[PDB]
């Protein structure tokens, strides 16, 4: 199985089983990538 | 007077150690991964 493929493949992954049995099943983490980037050095 | 409930808390592990290092969150793994244990604890302590 992917560790990575779909979410259910994760579990699996995870919890080191084909035959996981039913319950909730916290495996990662997800924070929003950065939409953009601003810099601004300071500014004759 | 009976505190029953702690505060369910969790820990990203790059978040909080790296966030947005990428050598850091590279470097991490290659270390261990000890924030995965770290963390079933947490989960266990919550769900408990």
């Amino acid at each position: 199985v992917d560790c990575a493929l779909d979410p259910l493949s994760e579990t699996k992954c995870t919890l080191k089983s084909f035959t996981v049995e039913k319950g909730i099943y916290q495996t990662s983490n997800f924070r929003v990538q950065p939409t953009e980037s601003i810099v601004r050095f300071p500014n004759p | 007077i009976l505190p029953v409930s702690m505060t369910k808390t969790s820990v990203d592990c790059t978040m909080y150690i790296c966030g947005d290092s990428t050598e850091c969150s590279n470097l991490l793994l290659q270390y261990g991964s000890f924030c995965t244990q770290l963390k079933r604890a947490l989960t266990g302590i919550a769900v408990e």
